[PDB]
C-alpha cells in the first residue's frame, strides 16, 4: 500500500494513542457478536455464547493483542506487506486459509471500534487512511504461502 | 427477518440521531467518498467538498429515506419501492456500493453515540442496514 | 422478487435436470470442493474423492431442497424454514459459500444444458440462486 | 499464482481449443445481462438495451477479445500478473478502478461462458485451474498503479 505523507500522519498520530490491551478484543470480539459464523474460527477459544461472554473471553481480548500486534507490523511495512505477513499466516497452518472477506470484515469492524473510542478525532480523512491499510493487510493475510 | 430486539435497538438507536439525522447522512457520505473514491463517480455532477450544501442536503435526504424505513420496518419492500427502482433500475448502483455506505453510517453512529453503540446494537444497525440495502437492489 | 419470467426460465430449465437432479447436485458439490478448498472444512467428515457415494447422496439432497424452492417459489423463507435454522443458526455457515456454491451450480447447469443455459436463462437461474441463498443466510 | 504443472496442463489444453473471436463477448456479454450495473462501465459502447443487443453489440464483442488477450497474457507471466498487467489499467485512466467484486464476476461469467461451450471437457479439475487463474488476473486488474 502507497500511504501519503498526511495518510500516514493521521494512521501513526491516533495509532499511538490507542489502548493496546482492549481495542483488540474489543474488535475481535464484535466480529464475532456482529458476524457469528466467525465462532467457528475460533472454536478452540471456548465461551462465545452471548454478546458479554464473547467481549469478557480471556483468548479473544488476548488474540485481540496479536491482531493490533498485526496491524502495528503493516503499518512498519506498508510497501511489504506480505514479506510481513508471511511467517504470520504460515506459523497457523491453514487457520488463515479462509475467505479474504472476513479479514476484511475484521478491518472494517476495528474501523467501527476506532470511531467509538476516538468520537469526532476520528474523521473522516483519518478514517479514510485506516481503510487504506486495513485492505492491504487484509489481501496480505489472505495471501496463501 | 429483523427480530423484535433488532427493531427495538434500531429505533432506540436512530432515534438518538435527532436532529442530527440530516449533519449525520452528510458526514457518512463524506466518510464513503473519501474512503472509497469509486463511489464519486455516481456524484460527478455533485460539489463533494468538506462542507458542501449539495452533500449536505443529500445527507439529508438519505438519512430521511432511513428514518421511513425504520418507521416502516415490517413492510420496507413497499416503503421503499421508489428509491428500489431508482438505484437498481434508474441509476444501475452496484451492489457493493450499498455496503459501503452502510459501513460509513456504523461508523458515524460509533462516532457520535458512543453509549448507544454497544455490540448488541452494533449487530442490529448492521442487520438492519443490509436489509435495506436488500431491498434497495432488489430491482436491477 | 422474483418476476413472472425468472419463475418460468427456473421451472423450465430445472425440469430438464430431470432424473438427474442428483448427479448434478453431486457435481456442483464436487466442483466447490475443487475449486474452492475452504469449503471442504464443512465436510470434514464426508470422504470428498470422485464418486464418493457421501457426496452423491448429499448432491441429491441439496437439489431436492432446489426443487422444493422452485416448487414453492412465492413462499421460500417458509419452505426452507428448517434449512435456513440449520445452515446459519446450527452450522454458522459462511454466507459467502453460498455465492461459491451457486456459481458451481450454474458451472455445472451450462455444462450439462448448453441448449437452455441462454443468457436470459442463466440471468434468471442466478437471481433465483442468490434468492435461494438469501434464505439459507436469514437466521444467523 | 502458483500453478501445479496438471493445473497448467488442464488450462492451457483447453484454452488452445477455444475460439477467441467469440468466447470473450459471449463472456463480457452475459455480464452486461446478469449483472446490469456494469453496463455503467461501458456506457460508450453504445446499445446495450436487451440480452440480444448486448450479445450483438461490436465493441461488446470487441473488447470481449481483448479479455481473452488478458487472460492469455496471464497465463503467459502467472508469476508476474502485476508485471503483466500494469500497462493494461493505467492506458485506461480510471476505467478499470471499480470494486475487484465486478472482475471476480467478469471471470465467474468467463467460467460459466468455458463450462457451456466445452460441456463434460470442463470437469472439475478443469474449473478448478481455472478459478486459480480467473482470480490472480481479477486481482491484479482490481490493483491501481
Ligand atoms: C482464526 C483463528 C485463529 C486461531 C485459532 C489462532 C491460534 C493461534 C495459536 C494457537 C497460536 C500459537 C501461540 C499461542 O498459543 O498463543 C497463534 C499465534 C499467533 N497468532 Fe493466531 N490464531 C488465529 C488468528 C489470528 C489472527 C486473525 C491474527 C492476526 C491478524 C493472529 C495473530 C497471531 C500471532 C501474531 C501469533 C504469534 C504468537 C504471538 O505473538 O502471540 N492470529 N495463533
Ligand atoms: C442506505 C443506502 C441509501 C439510501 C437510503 C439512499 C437514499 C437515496 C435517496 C432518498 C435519494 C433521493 C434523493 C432525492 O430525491 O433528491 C437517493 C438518490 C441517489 N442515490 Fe442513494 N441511497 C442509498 C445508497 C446509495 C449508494 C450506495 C449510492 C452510490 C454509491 C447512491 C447513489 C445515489 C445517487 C447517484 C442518487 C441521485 C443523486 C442526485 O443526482 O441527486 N445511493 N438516494
Ligand atoms: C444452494 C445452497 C444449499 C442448499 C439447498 C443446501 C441444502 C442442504 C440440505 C438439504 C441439507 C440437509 C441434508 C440432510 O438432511 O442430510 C444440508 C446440510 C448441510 N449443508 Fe447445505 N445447502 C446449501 C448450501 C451449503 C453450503 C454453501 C455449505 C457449506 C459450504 C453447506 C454445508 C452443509 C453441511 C455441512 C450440511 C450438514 C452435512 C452433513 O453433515 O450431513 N450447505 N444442506
Ligand atoms: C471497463 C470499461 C472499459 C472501457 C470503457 C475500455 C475502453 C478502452 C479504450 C477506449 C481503449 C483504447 C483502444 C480502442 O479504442 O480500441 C482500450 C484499450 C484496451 N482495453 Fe479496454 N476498456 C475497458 C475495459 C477493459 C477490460 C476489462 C479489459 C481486459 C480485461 C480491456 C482490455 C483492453 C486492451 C488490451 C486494450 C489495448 C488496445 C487493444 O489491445 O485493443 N479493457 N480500452
Ligand atoms: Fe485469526
Ligand atoms: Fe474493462
Amino acid at each position: 500500500v502507497h500511504l501519503t505523507p498526511e495518510e500516514k500522519s493521521a494512521v501513526t498520530a491516533l495509532w499511538g494513542k490507542v489502548n493496546v490491551d482492549e481495542v483488540g478484543g474489543e474488535a475481535l470480539g464484535r466480529l464475532l457478536v456482529v458476524y457469528p459464523w466467525t465462532q467457528r474460527f475460533f472454536e478452540s477459544f471456548g465461551d462465545l455464547s452471548t454478546p458479554d461472554a464473547v467481549m469478557g473471553n480471556p483468548k479473544v481480548k488476548a488474540h485481540g493483542k496479536k491482531v493490533l500486534g498485526a496491524f502495528s507490523d503493516g503499518l512498519a511495512h506498508l510497501d511489504n506487506l506480505k514479506g510481513t505477513f508471511a511467517t504470520l499466516s504460515e506459523l497457523h497452518c491453514d487457520k488463515l486459509h479462509v475467505d479474504p472477506e472476513n479479514f476484511r470484515l475484521l478491518g472494517n469492524v476495528l474501523v467501527c471500534v476506532l470511531a467509538h473510542h476516538f468520537g469526532k478525532e476520528f474523521t473522516p480523512p483519518v478514517q479514510a487512511a485506516y481503510q487504506k491499510v486495513v485492505a492491504g493487510v487484509a489481501n496480505a493475510l489472505a495471501h496463501k504461502y | 427477518v429483523l427480530s423484535p430486539a433488532d427493531k427495538t435497538n434500531v429505533k432506540a438507536a436512530w432515534g438518538k440521531v435527532g436532529a442530527h439525522a440530516g449533519e449525520y447522512g452528510a458526514e457518512a457520505l463524506e466518510r464513503m467518498f473519501l474512503s472509497f473514491p469509486t463511489t464519486k463517480t455516481y456524484f460527478p455532477h455533485f460539489d463533494l467538498s468538506h462542507g458542501s450544501a449539495q452533500v449536505k442536503g443529500h445527507g439529508k435526504k438519505v438519512a430521511d429515506a432511513l428514518t421511513n424505513a425504520v418507521a416502516h420496518v415490517d413492510d420496507m419492500p413497499n416503503a421503499l419501492s421508489a428509491l428500489s427502482d431508482l438505484h437498481a433500475h434508474k441509476l444501475r448502483v452496484d451492489p457493493v456500493n450499498f455496503k459501503l455506505l452502510s459501513h460509513c453510517l456504523l461508523v458515524t453512529l460509533a462516532a457520535h453515540l458512543p453509549a448507544e453503540f454497544t455490540p448488541a446494537v452494533h449487530a442490529s444497525l448492521d442487520k438492519f442496514l443490509a436489509s435495506v440495502s436488500t431491498v434497495l437492489t432488489s430491482k436491477y
